[PDB]
């Protein structure tokens, strides 16, 4: 909810 | 062919990496512009006066309904990021005002590549062509048979 | 940078497959969207009133003139084809019944067997111009061509 | 001059 | 006085349909004749080889096929998995799950775009022979390779 | 070694 | 332990040890703590292929290869069955205008050529790890001793 | 070579 | 062997 | 602490899209400057004067040698590369890559692209354990009689 | 006739001062073009892929494999020198780099005339002559038949 | 190895 991490 | 339930709905491109879901319309499109000047699934946003998506589970990202970390705002228009590996999503007013460097998830009309893939030119040759009219129009007959 | 001489005035684009010349203006011109809803060459043939291209030797088909096989009309805006290879004819009188037929530009673009439209991701990288800017760009150019 | 043989 | 990479059964010699057989050290092509598989399969089937080169001069240039992952050279055992890129594997185990793959020779004949298919205007002027020819001259083969 | 580009 | 002792956990019952062609080491057709017996695994990661079965195992002395053409490549080989085993490739060898079923299923040899060792006799092992063979490969390129 | 006589 | 292909 | 196996010899970054295997003197370096003005892989490859390099299965293009399509040389100092979308070729600059057989060498600014192998963050190197110019070429002096 | 051992694989000339041993291949090539573009020894290493050589005793500088001073590369297409009426012999990169005025022991795709002698017209008039061509057909028999 | 000295 708001918050994407991403992989390199 | 039977393509898969998450083919572009204008052209057919089915790469999960690639493809967006309508959370309004409930039909998915691709963020390649193929032979019209924006993305297929911005301009349907546009045409269709939606603004609310969900992206693919098998995408980088998993399945993520877009939304403001501050507000829960789901209008992809409005949201955006500011930056090392965690991204928050923010409205750019007022969730990203000063009082509360910015940029947009879409630029130049489709979503970033780092979001959605675009798909590559051999991609989209092998897709169902079809033109911006073509488009116009079937989004205009989508309200009488969505079907 | 110093960019190709058949590079297109508006973006820079130089594959030899993808510029035309414009045998009037003596400038060539790619045959991608970008921006506009047309090609890049065909807006500057629809502003300037032109109407007869060359494409580069380097290019599928070669150094060649586009032309009516029949009288050898060079108006792009006539020109079509029929299959069989190509054969280019007017569409009238030349491709006429009594002389299948597709025009040559559709959706103001060349179709991209005749000139490639470049993808997407290489008009990323080229100069970025809006349809402003072509207009902006062309209502200078007969003062000063250069 | 017309005729075009189109790539393979 | 035929080209040294013509096929040794019925002699074309289009360098991108032709295919050399690394341990007899002939060429052989990818076209069917009236058989029910091609050339070089059909003879890598009859003297029992597995290890082939493609053609200097064919779209994929001087290449003995082999897997990505071990280098393993049994044209039987590869295929294939996809911008505009192939890798070569091994169907066990280099492209097991663990370590959308599809075989190389499908309906006993390479894939077109590995060994380009001679058309059958091509092949009837080839010279023409029949299934006991070949089986016979495999047979010859052994005492007198020439 | 197992890497193939193939024509346009 | 004899000579012909899994490298990787130590079993040496000669009905279950297999000896690698290239790497010149042995290895067992049972588990241990993977999910895949220690042969099959050696042969992935090693990227090796040709085995030799043991002279005291129930077929004795035997490098496994086609009977058509010659092949020895594990992962190409297979049989189609009274009491006589001809071993084929899949392909060309076993093909329709040459029920097949491969020797290596659920990644170990068939329990008829190389027997899995029991239960009992996988817990009176070495113990050994994915983590640890993976690890222990890697260096068997430079020091294989 | 290439055939196996099962134990029994 | 000589062919490099890309992230995304 | 217990390093794991692929860890900069020299300041311990082991980030696999990160380190490059030296093949001859069998040891791992990443590609980050610290405060020399190379990458740690690059300075060891031109004091210990060695040429070729494996980079790491878990990095973007996995277990590689780098080596030309054409002859097969694996000199990093004499590779370099061309565009093929996303597909890039590796060849010698001569002959491979002459004009008669745009071009790109992939050590630039002596280190390798960062495309190839990334180059680890000022914030990621501050972290490692910090090592000087002096220091290095002590340890590479060491390094010819006890490997160890 | 019975030329010397050192006579140029594809044309017979065998003056010491201008031949060349390929090191893999373990023959001799000489640095004139003949009927070709390039020289005798240059076509041979692009066309069999090779790069290391060596020099005849008898030349003006004697029996000597042509390498770095500093790492002992062997690779002439990455070899050059400087000036000393001296020369030292140094890789491209790095070891004539700046922290470690330097040209290629091959240029227009020959050896330097001072590192072996180009043979005069008559010397090349003389030998057998042969075409790019059967160059290339010749090449391509010698893996199947070196001899 | 590696040092020339021309011919006189
Ligand atoms: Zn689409
Ligand atoms: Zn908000
Ligand atoms: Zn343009
Ligand atoms: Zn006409
Ligand atoms: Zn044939
Ligand atoms: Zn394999
Ligand atoms: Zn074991
Ligand atoms: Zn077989
Ligand atoms: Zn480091
Ligand atoms: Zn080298
Ligand atoms: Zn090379
Ligand atoms: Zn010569
Ligand atoms: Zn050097």
């Amino acid at each position: 909810r708001g918050i994407l991490i991403l992989p390199a | 062919k039977d393509l898969p339930i998450h083919a572009c709905s204008y052209c057919g491109i089915h790469d999960p990496a690639c493809v967006v879901y309508c959370n309004t319309s409930k039909k998915w499109f691709c963020n390649g512009r193929g032979n019209t000047s924006g993305s297929h699934i911005v301009n349907h946003l546009v045409r269709a006066k939606c603004k609310e998506v969900t992206l693919h589970k098998d995408g980088p990202l998993g399945e993520t309904v877009l939304e403001c970390y501050n507000c829960g705002c789901r209008n992809v228009f409005l949201l955006g990021f500011i930056p090392d590996s965690v991204v928050v999503l923010l409205c750019r007013q007022p969730c990203a005002s000063q009082s509360s460097q910015w940029q947009p998830l879409i630029q130049d009309r489709c979503f970033l590549s780092w979001l959605v893939k675009i798909p590559s030119e051999q991609e989209q040759l092998r897709a169902r062509q079809i033109t911006a009219q073509q488009i116009n129009k079937l989004e205009e007959l989508w309200k009488e048979n969505p079907s």
